[PDB]
């Protein structure tokens, strides 16, 4: 039989993330 | 183009590891689908997965690229069984006469 | 006055926390604020709440028990060091240099039969 | 073998003051001084690289070279570690320390130099960090505050 | 996760209300995430052996 | 030899007991356990009620080990089950419900064996010797 | 421990969940400090079943997985939190959580399942 697979829509997450002034340079 | 692919699938596999190289060049050559298709290809699917899931366990623990690829050169040059490294069942749907 | 909080979650005891702070502020603004967790990642989610609340979250000292009891120890009664005499370590390598001087007594028969068996310094340690 | 020549150099260290009337590191109590400040910053909005050099250099006057980084869009929290906040006859200043200093065994390290180290390094960025920091500190803190 | 006491400990033999064991420690585990989450509690457990298909049985908890 | 019930068995001593092919062994040693933790058999009872960390169950093969974990659990939750509603549809729990006079203590008895199941002295053969050797090392001498 | 103590203060701030799904239902049962298991001590409560709770079938809080390798069992877990983020539009992946009871033996099986992902599947980990 025939069969297929769900798509997701949009990005799972947004750029979120705990930094310092280190990972700004 | 075929060393261009492979030296992509050379960048995957020393930035992301073992398992993401060996989905995307199953996926990109979709080597799967054909040796589903092909009659007696699915215990050798099986095998390879298990030889990847192996590999993948075995690369965690190797900092250096080529130890992994040394290590498993020397597993194919030692026979031992472990109980992780034996042949699993190829199917469990399809009814087998079972020795 | 000993205030005890009881609540279902953690954010109304948050929430009271920043009521609190909010309520009465310190006089001394570079006396560190006490908190008293068990792990890393309550502190972690303790100091991004408080910064999302306040806007800052800084000078907030997140201490062991233990240490914190010791710390008040230190400051309320004089004449104490620092750290303890009785650690682990310390009572590690202070017994492995009393055992072997206390085996010639009756009570330590029974390490004296698990240690003059065989001892390169191994079941001793 | 070091040790002799170190401890006079760091005396030599204590003995500079820093500061603009001429405050000595030995005038601070203990209550005054607080080492390794650690601060959570939140931030909501995305932070566009382009529309905060921009209001950089509208104020900083060390903004006139060094072109501007580029970094994506930061939502959330940021994590600061300020050496040291001391507080001196009712006025709060900031102390870090940066030790590298390779490049330099004679006395050109003037305040050119250091004017060049600092667009060099981008260190403008983080202590404009420390002052928004400490700003919002302040205010929390201190009650009816004035920057 | 079961730790076996030492044997000779003597707080093991007289327990007190004080008393910290790992067994509790981690049945209050189960209760904290029980209760922390909101939303959606997923759980997932080994039920079949990936070698000779026997069955697994689940934890006291679940 | 001669024949082996289940809750006529005298518990006192050296008993042999030998199992066929296809008997429901792994059935007998959980009511086995079932007599042992609510103290049944009257004359051939046990002296006294045993909790569940002080009945010692050995099998050779680990997932034999945790088979029979499993099916004394599910058997003590259906005992418990039967105690509290006075009634089974098995004629072996009925016999078991029928040899006790007090139902309460029973049903707390099965409620806390059912809390300390998992503190159960059901190990494999290696695993208790190498217990027994790091519990009581100062007489017997091991790291 | 905390009841013993004479000059303690304590303040309860407890708020009340509204039982409609299986979890709020679990931790009502826990907070109001209540029974709802039905133990059927006569025939006529053994006989119904319409005394229990109602539970939805749409109802997917509390879900219980049996998988077969500790492979295939992350890799259903990836399926199952990429269907959870398709299933509502506001969802953050730092409010989702995992936790193991062993983080060595499952984490080469969660890093090769989660960094096997395309671009348009990746969520950070």
């Amino acid at each position: 039989a025939e069969l297929n697979a769900k798509t997701l829509q949009r990005l799972p997450g947004d750029n979120w993330r705990v930094t310092s002034y280190s990972g700004l340079q | 183009v075929v060393v261009e692919e492979f030296d992509g699938y050379r960048q995957i596999w020393r930035k992301r590891g073992v398992m993401p190289m060996l989905r995307a060049l199953m996926s990109a050559r979709n080597i799967a689908e054909n040796l589903l298709a092909t009659a007696g290809g699915e215990r050798r699917l099986t095998d390879i997965l298990h030889i990847s899931e192996l590999l993948q366990e075995a690369g965690t623990q190797l900092e250096s690229e080529h130890a992994l690829v040394r290590w498993l050169s020397q597993h194919i040059l030692e026979p031992d069984s472990n109980a992780s490294s034996q042949q699993m069942r190829l199917e469990s749907d399809k009814h087998l006469v079972q020795i | 006055m000993l205030r005890v909080y009881h609540s279902n979650r953690l954010d109304v005891l948050e929430a009271l926390m920043e009521f609190i702070v909010e309520r009465e502020r310190l006089d001394d603004p570079f006396e560190p604020e006490m908190i008293l967790v068990q792990s890393t990642g309550m502190a972690q989610w303790l100091q991004m709440t408080l910064s999302q609340k306040f806007g800052i979250a800084a000078n907030i000292d997140f201490p062991l028990p233990a240490s914190f009891i010791w710390d008040m120890f230190v400051r309320v009664l004089p004449e104490i060091p620092k750290e303890s005499a009785f650690n682990k370590q310390s009572m590690s390598w202070k017994l492995m240099t009393l055992l072997p001087q206390l085996l010639e007594r009756e009570d330590f028969t029974l390490l004296r039969h698990y240690l003059t068996d065989d001892s390169d310094k191994r079941k001793l340690f | 073998q070091w040790e002799p020549v170190l401890t006079e150099w760091i005396t030599a260290v204590l003995q500079a003051p820093l500061n603009e009337t001429g405050v000595s590191l030995s005038q601070l109590s203990a209550r005054n001084k607080q080492v390794e400040m650690e601060f959570y910053l939140p931030i909501s909005e995305p932070l566009i690289a382009s529309q905060l050099d921009t209001l950089i250099r509208q104020f900083d006057p060390l903004s006139a070279g060094c072109p501007p980084l580029e970094f994506m869009q930061v939502r959330g929290m940021l994590k600061g570690f300020i050496d040291l906040v001391f507080r001196h006859e009712g006025r709060y200043y900031l102390l870090a320390y940066k030790s590298n200093w390779l490049g330099e065994d004679s006395s050109a390290y003037t305040q050119q130099a250091m004017a060049a180290a600092m667009q060099a390094h981008r260190y403008d960025l983080q202590y404009q960090l420390y002052t928004l920091a400490l700003h919002r500190y302040l205010r929390h803190r201190i009650a009816d505050y004035d920057y | 996760r079961q730790l076996a006491p030492l044997g000779f400990d003597l707080m093991s033999q007289k327990p007190k209300r004080g008393d910290r064991s790992r067994r509790d420690d981690d049945r209050y585990l189960f209760l904290e995430a029980l209760i922390s989450a909101q939303q959606k509690l997923y759980i997932s457990y080994i039920g079949r052996s990936i070698q000779d298909n026997s069955e697994r049985f689940p934890s006291v908890l679940v | 030899a001669e024949t082996l019930d289940p809750l006529r068995l005298p518990l006192q001593g050296e008993r042999l007991i030998e199992a066929s092919a296809g008997t429901g062994k792994t059935f007998t040693i959980a009511a086995l356990y079932l007599r042992l933790l609510l103290g049944l058999g009257g004359s051939a009872a046990f002296p006294r009620p045993l909790t569940v960390e002080e009945l010692l169950v050995v099998t050779f093969t680990e997932a034999a080990t945790a088979e029979l974990r499993g099916r004394i659990r599910s058997n003590i939750h259906e005992l418990r089950i039967a105690c509290l509603r006075e009634t089974t549809d098995n004629p072996l729990y009925e016999r078991l419900l029928e040899e006790i006079d007090d139902k309460a203590q029973a049903a707390q008895w099965l409620l806390l064996a059912e809390r300390q199941m998992d503190e159960a002295a059901v190990f494999t053969i290696h695993g208790f010797c190498q217990r027994m050797l790091n519990l009581n090392a100062f007489e017997s001498g091991m790291l | 421990l905390l009841s013993d103590l004479e000059s303690s203060q304590e303040l309860d701030a407890f708020v009340d969940v509204t039982p409609d799904n299986l979890l709020h239902n679990i931790q009502s049962d826990i907070l109001e400090l209540e029974n709802r298991a039905v133990a059927g001590v006569n025939i006529e409560e053994f006989s119904r079943s319409d005394n229990k709770r109602p539970l939805d079938p749409l109802d997917s809080s509390i879900t219980f997985h049996v998988c077969h390798s500790p492979q295939r069992e992350v890799e259903v877990l990836h399926d199952r939190l990429l269907a959870m983020l398709e299933e509502d539009p506001t969802l953050t992946p730092r409010d989702i959580i995992v936790m193991v009871a062993d983080i060595d033996s499952y984490s080469p099986f969660i890093q090769a399942v989660f960094g096997s992902a395309p671009a348009d599947r990746y969520l950070p980990y």
